[PDB]
This record gives structure tokens, C-alpha cells and sequence, in this order.
RNA sequence: UGUUUUUUUCUGUCUCGUGCC
């Protein structure tokens, strides 16, 4: 639903790059550059941008008030 | 009392009164009251459109734009 | 009758890793090293929060689960604080843990990122990877919702639980060439040559070696941004010297009693 | 919810990801398993062997 | 003195609700309202 | 809430100490005084969800949290069925930590 | 319900023993020191240790159930060499190893350090 | 009543005390879902009341 | 020349469907 903090095999910190994966995906860059660009290394934590759905969009639709 | 001068469309009943004025227009048979409701129904539509677009100007918009241009 | 005399060099020492060289030493005592790098290292992190108001659509459990895996620096914090454990008073007293709050609620009409800058210690050093690159998402909120609590750090070791583990992935490795046929690959031209391999391209591996003990123990300790890789060697070192030294206290007075 | 935005289903507890087509009766999902049968105003030929009959003309 | 405040269902307004009274909130009029969240120590462990 | 017979008769309120004959040997000051739970609140295992005493004096016809399920309320609703009695439904969330014999595949 | 806590793996609880010895009887000279709340990290170091040294016939630990928190540590020296002071020798100089192992990484760092 | 662990391993959970005896009294941890009979000296009566009602 | 309390295993019906070894 939510990028996760940390990454389940490794444990770097994954939490703090999904926005700016999102925006180097956004200019020009493609995913096999901008992982590497943000600096991931290890295949395990690739996952966390590649896998990972951002399903929390579709529950903030459901504003509570206003 | 309260609904009289509390105006309608806030805050989640926006869909609510948007059918309940589509009923109300397609019950009427008259040209007046069915142009009448319809304008209404497209007001409250252009409403909730701003403020939907309001809302989701960041994060929610460019979400739908990296991936519109991904695939 | 005697241990030997190891040798160290660093090969790269950055602000986020070192790749130093361990020679002359056993496996045995290398590996112990790597699991303590991994397990055994007191850092300080999130371990009790109190949720007076969460509003949002995640679970309540999850601000707290997430909240956890926050890293927060100790570079010269760890050291002084003592366990909560072990603590002689009553309540999260500053001088065994550090107090957070989170007092965020959206108003304007755009969606917050609650991040990990919203976290305000009362403490000026323990804070979270902030300093000098984004932040820690936690949640998001919309126009309505609000996220009030505040939350206490304590020291603990990755044995306890993942949250202190500060190191990422240690890239522990020996013996690139395979010398001491430890491994036996069925087809050797089929793989390829390892990072700190002294091989030419042309032979696939280095000839078998009878009498010859593995050394020269690579390591890769990656920080994940608390505690600095080299502040992460020495304090794990220090803690398996700790445990050595109790454990020889404890093997004395048993041997005295009986 | 005939052919009804996302909008709305949003701001009517729904989604739009909900295939439908689905009875509420009580509060509870109620649906209807599509049973098949024997096709009608056909003729079929059977050849029954555990009966006094060699074959059996059922339509 | 607690009058058992309640939250109504899409307008999300508090309502003051005591027993033997039909469950509607103070304006428009609908049928389905909820609870607050108690005022006990809730904490948790980040475990 | 129902009415049962002419003289039967369900009603939300906490079961006292004194009046309700019928009673569980359960903590019950754990809810509020309306008879529902707040949401946020620990239950266990053999715990009254909801306060419910029908007249007979009130006999403690509640219904509780079944055993070994050590959950916490997410929400109450509030409402009235087709018949017009008070009608609600509590939900209690419950994070299962995965452990070893959890099946997977 | 009843996965147990995590403080109980290297937490000593009141009345456990930190290390008991226990004196073999099948064969001379020959001890099985038992460890409590301790896996592999304090057991292999002194294994290997141990088998540096010379005069220590058999040295090997185990886990007797891997969700149990204890490791049994079997020593046999010859008749002249009690393995309990083969144990504490291999435990100080093991200690000492470690410390001039941190001091050496010390004073690389330091140097590596602009130099 | 809610309590609060102030000594020994689960010092700072959150529980309210279910069965309770002379000695001992068992008290059911608020985050994780396991019960746990600690002792009763080691509990401390935090209490949740709500001042005002007016 | 004096010192205020003793009550305790309850309990629910018949039917249908789904999943698993
Ligand atoms: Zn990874
Ligand atoms: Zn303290
Ligand atoms: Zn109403």
C-alpha cells in the first residue's frame, strides 16, 4: 500500500527514494538507469521500486470529510 | 431548518445531490425546471472537478502523468 | 599455544561504507565478527509509542510499525545511554532514551507527506537522517486527518530485533580464487571472476593448495546512515570483547565455587 | 452506479475496480452460479445398455 | 457528565446521542454515524 | 435489539453487579455506559463486546469475543435495520506477526 | 499467542547459570562446558581456539535445539593440562587478539584519514 | 485498572490486569497479543480518568 | 478504659454452503 522503510533482505533504507524515483522516472531517465542512479546496487533492493503498488492513492480517494 | 440555509453540496453528499438532481430532472417533464436541473448537475460537476483538481494537484496528478508516460 | 597477530588495511573509507582487509586470522573468528556486525550492535531507535490521535487510513499499529525502522544517528549517544532494561527509575528517563513527537494535521488542500523531518527531538544530536536526499516518508494525510503522538528511542541490538541493525548488507568473502576448493564448481569457465580476484582472464582458478589456511577476509560494511561503518567495526568489536570478558568472569567464579 | 464515473464511486464508498454483478440481499454478496444443462429441441441418439432398449431417441 | 458524542457518516459531524433516541444527526438526516476513539492510553510497542 | 415478547425485551446498558441475575464472571466496566466498546480498546479472549441485557431482573444476554483471538476494535457503527431497532456492528483488527506453520505458496 | 518475546535469547533469568562445567566420565580429563543464552558467535571463536592449541586433544560445541538459547562446549587435554585453564587461556588470548585487532583498525582509520 | 511495567524485561508495556492475586497478576500486554502473569510489585496504576465534565 | 461487611458455572435450537489434510 506504502513504500516500505527498509528493505526486507538487505535493509537499506528504500523509504526516503520512492518520490524521487517517481521524479527521475518523471524527466527522462528509465528504470534501469535511475536505480542505479539513486544507488542501488544489490538486486534484492530493486524490488521495493519495481514491485512495490502505490495502492495509497486509491484510500486517500475516500476523503473523510470534504 | 438547518438544510434551508445550510447550503447543499458540502461535503460528501456531492454524488448524492448530483442524483438526486439528475431524478428530479429526469422526473420533470418540463423544458424550464429539466434545463434548470441540468445546469445545476453540471455546476456541481464543474465543482467537484476544481476540487478534486485542487486536492490532487501534486503527487495524485503526477503519479497519473509518469504513468501515462511510462506506458 | 597462542592466537596470531592480524593485520588491517582499509582499501576505501567513505562517509556510507568501508571495504577494509582482514589478515592473518581464522574463519571462524571472521564470521563471528560479520554475525556481530549484523546482530550485536547497540544503536538507539524507535521502541514505544503512544498514539493520542491517528486519524489517518492506515492501521493504528502501522504509524508504530513504521515509526521502528526510522534510523536515528547515535554517533556519541549509544556509548552514554544504558538500557532500559537495566535502568534504576521509573518512566523513559532522558538519561536512558530520547523522547520524539509528532504533532501534524492537513489543512490546506493539497495531500502531506508526513516525513521523518516531522519527528522534533528533544535531544539536538539524536536525530533522524536529516542533516546533510529526501526524507523518511511515515504517511500521507489529506484534508481532514491528523496524526498526533509521541514516541520514546531506547539502545537495543539487531538480536532483539531488525530495527537495530544498522548495517545493510555486509559483503563478507574469502579466498576469491578458488584455492582451498571450498566450493567445487562443476563447469569453472562458466563463472565469472570475483571483485577481488588476483587471476589473469585466462586460467578459470588457481591451482589446488594443500597445506594453506584460509586469510585475507574481505569485508564491505555498508552503514544504512545511523552509525558511521568504522564507529560500526569498532563498537562491535568492543561488544565481543565485553562478552569475552564476562564470559571468562562468570568461567572464574564457577571455577572458584566449586 | 450505471455507467457512473470514478468520481462518484469514490465518494460513494466504492471503487471502480468492482467487477459487480452481484446481489445484495441481507447485507450479503449474493451470487448466481450459471448452471448448465441439456440443450433444448435437440435430438439425441443414446445407446443405453443397461436396459431393455438398444437405443433411445431423448429430445 | 458524558453525553456519548457520536460521528455522523459522510457529513462527519459530531452528534450528541443518549439512549432511547432514534440514531440521526443533527442536520440533512441519515442513519449511519460512528464512534470516537477512546480516551484510554493507547500505546504500542514498535516491534 | 429486539422485542421478544410482551414482557421480553433487549436494551444496550451495562450489566451491574446488583440487578442483572444472569452475568458473566468477565470484566465489564471496559466498555462505555451506552453498551458499545470504543474502538482502540484491548479485548481478549472471553470479553464482552457488547452490552446487552434483556428483562426478565436483566438477564446478561451479550455475546463475546471468541477464545484465542486477542484482537483490537478498529470502529463502531451505528445504525437501525429494516425493523427500526438499533442496529450495530463492531470489527476488531487483529496483526498476525507471520510465524512458523503460517502456510504458504 | 505464545511466540516467545526477544529479550530471552541474551538475557540471563533469575536462577540460570551464566556457564556450569561438568566433568565427563567416559574418558580422563574431559569437560562440557554448557553456555546459557548464547548461539554461535561466542562458541566457534573458542572452538577454533581452541584447536590452536596443541596440548587440546578434542574441542567441538554444538546446539542442542536450535529455538533453545544453549550451546555445549566438550574439551579434552592430556592428563597434564586441566581444560579448564586451557578454556581460560583460550578466552584471554582471544581477548587479546580482539584488542590489538581494534587497535591496528584504529590507527588505520586515523591515518587513512588525510594520509 | 491499567497498570504500566516499571521493572524487569517488559518495563514500559502497556497492560490492563485481568486476573490478579496476593503476588502475582496476570496483565494483557496493549501492542503484542500474548498474556503475560507478572509480578505485582513490578505494576505501576497509571489510571485513565478525564477531568472537567461540564 | 474500645476495634462495622461473605453472594458465584454459566449455555441456545434446526438447516444449507465453502475451504483444507
Ligand atoms: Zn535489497
Ligand atoms: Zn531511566
Ligand atoms: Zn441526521
Amino acid at each position: 500500500m506504502i513504500i516500505p522503510v527498509r528493505c526486507f533482505t538487505c535493509g537499506k533504507i528504500v523509504g526516503n527514494k520512492w518520490e524521487a524515483y517517481l521524479g527521475l522516472l518523471q524527466a527522462e531517465y528509465t528504470e534501469g538507469d535511475a536505480l542505479d542512479a539513486l544507488g542501488l546496487k544489490r538486486y534484492c533492493c530493486r524490488r521495493m521500486l519495481l514491485a512495490h503498488v502505490d495502492l495509497i492513492e486509491k484510500l486517500l480517494n475516500y476523503a473523510p470529510l470534504e | 431548518e438547518k438544510e434551508r440555509f445550510r447550503k447543499a453540496p458540502p461535503n460528501y453528499a456531492m454524488k448524492k445531490t448530483q442524483l438526486l438532481k439528475e431524478k428530479a430532472m429526469a422526473e420533470d417533464l418540463g423544458d424550464q425546471d429539466k434545463a434548470k436541473q441540468i445546469q445545476d448537475q453540471l455546476n456541481e460537476l464543474e465543482e467537484r472537478a476544481e476540487a478534486l483538481d485542487r486536492q490532487r494537484t501534486k503527487n495524485i496528478s503526477a503519479i497519473s502523468y509518469i504513468n501515462q508516460r511510462n506506458r | 599455544p597462542y592466537a596470531n597477530q592480524p593485520t588491517v588495511r582499509i582499501t576505501e573509507l567513505t562517509d556510507e561504507n568501508v571495504k577494509f582487509i582482514i589478515e592473518n586470522t581464522d574463519l571462524a573468528v571472521a564470521n563471528s565478527i560479520r554475525r556481530v556486525f549484523i546482530a550485536e550492535v547497540p544503536i538507539i531507535a524507535i521502541d514505544w509509542v503512544q498514539i493520542d490521535a491517528n486519524s489517518s487510513v492506515l492501521h493504528d499499529e502501522f504509524i508504530a510499525h513504521r515509526l521502528g525502522l526510522i534510523p536515528l544517528t547515535s554517533d556519541d549517544i549509544v556509548d552514554k545511554l544504558q538500557y532500559s532494561r537495566d535502568c534504576t527509575c521509573e518512566e523513559f528517563c532522558p538519561e536512558c532514551s530520547v523522547e520524539f513527537t509528532l504533532d501534524v494535521r492537513c489543512n490546506e488542500d493539497q495531500t502531506r507527506h508526513v516525513t521523518s523531518r516531522d519527528l522534533i527531538s528533544n535531544s539536538p544530536r539524536v536525530i533522524p537522517v536529516t542533516s546533510r536526499q529526501d526524507d523518511i516518508l511515515i504517511v500521507k494525510l489529506r484534508k481532514g486527518q491528523e496524526l498526533r503522538l509521541r514516541a520514546y528511542a531506547k539502545k537495543g541490538f539487531g538480536k532483539e530485533h531488525a530495527k537495530w541493525n544498522p548495517t545493510a548488507g555486509v559483503a563478507f568473502e574469502y579466498d576469491p580464487d578458488n584455492a582451498l576448493r571450498h566450493t567445487v564448481y562443476p563447469k569453472p569457465e562458466e563463472w565469472p571472476k570475483s571483485e577481488y580476484s588476483e587471476l589473469d582472464e585466462d586460467e578459470s582458478q588457481a591451482p589446488y593448495d594443500p597445506n594453506g589456511k584460509p586469510e585475507r577476509f574481505y569485508y564491505n560494511v555498508e552503514s544504512c546512515g545511523s552509525l558511521r561503518p568504522e564507529t560500526i567495526v569498532l563498537s562491535a568489536l568492543s561488544g565481543l570483547k565485553k562478552k569475552l570478558s564476562d564470559l571468562q568472569t562468570q568461567l572464574s567464579h564457577e571455577i572458584q565455587s566449586d | 452506479l450505471n455507467g457512473l464515473t470514478d468520481r462518484d464511486l469514490c465518494e460513494l464508498n466504492e471503487c471502480p475496480l468492482d467487477p459487480g454483478g452481484y446481489f445484495i440481499i441481507n447485507g450479503s454478496e449474493k451470487v448466481l452460479i450459471a448452471q448448465e444443462k441439456m440443450a433444448t429441441n435437440t435430438v439425441y441418439v443414446f445407446a443405453k445398455k443397461d436396459s431393455k432398449y438398444a437405443y433411445t431417441g431423448e429430445c | 457528565q458524558q453525553p456519548m458524542i457520536y460521528i455522523c457518516g459522510e457529513c462527519h459531524t459530531e452528534n450528541e446521542i443518549k439512549s432511547r433516541d432514534p440514531i440521526r444527526c443533527r442536520e440533512c438526516g441519515y442513519r449511519i454515524m460512528y464512534k470516537k476513539r477512546t480516551k484510554r492510553l493507547v500505546v504500542f510497542d514498535a516491534r | 435489539e429486539s422485542k421478544k415478547g410482551f414482557d421480553q425485551e433487549e436494551v444496550f446498558e451495562k450489566p451491574t453487579r446488583e440487578t442483572c441475575q444472569g452475568m458473566r464472571h468477565a470484566i465489564y466496566d471496559k466498555l462505555d455506559d451506552d453498551g458499545l466498546i470504543a474502538p482502540g480498546v484491548r479485548v481478549s479472549g472471553d470479553d464482552v463486546i457488547i452490552g446487552k441485557t434483556v428483562t426478565l431482573t436483566k438477564r446478561d444476554c451479550s455475546t463475546f469475543l471468541r477464545t484465542s483471538e486477542t484482537g483490537i476494535v478498529d470502529q463502531v457503527m451505528v445504525t437501525l435495520n429494516q425493523e427500526g431497532y438499533k442496529f450495530c456492528k463492531i470489527r476488531v483488527r487483529s496483526v498476525r506477526i507471520p510465524q512458523i506453520g503460517d502456510k504458504f505458496a | 499467542m505464545n511466540a516467545p518475546p526477544a529479550f530471552e535469547s541474551f538475557l540471563l533469568f533469575e536462577g540460570e547459570k551464566k556457564i556450569t562445567i561438568n566433568k565427563d566420565t567416559k574418558v580422563p580429563n574431559a569437560c562440557l562446558f554448557t553456555i546459557n543464552k548464547e548461539d554461535h558467535t561466542l562458541g566457534n571463536i573458542i572452538k577454533s581456539q581452541l584447536l590452536k592449541d596443541p596440548q587440546v586433544l578434542f574441542a567441538g560445541y554444538k546446539v542442542p535445539h536450535p529455538l533453545e538459547h544453549k550451546i555445549i562446549i566438550r574439551v579434552q587435554t592430556t592428563p597434564d593440562y586441566s581444560p579448564q585453564e586451557a578454556f581460560t587461556n583460550a578466552i584471554t588470548d582471544l581477548i587479546s587478539e580482539l584488542s590489538l585487532l581494534e587497535e591496528r583498525f584504529r590507527v588505520a582509520i586515523k591515518d587513512k584519514q588525510e594520509g | 485498572q491499567t497498570v504500566r511495567i516499571s521493572q524487569g524485561p517488559y518495563k514500559g508495556y502497556i497492560g490492563v490486569v485481568k486476573d490478579a492475586t496476593e503476588s502475582t497478576a496476570r496483565v494483557e500486554l496493549h501492542s503484542t497479543c500474548q498474556t503475560i502473569s507478572v509480578d505485582r510489585q513490578r505494576l505501576t496504576t497509571v489510571g485513565s480518568r478525564r477531568p472537567g465534565g461540564m
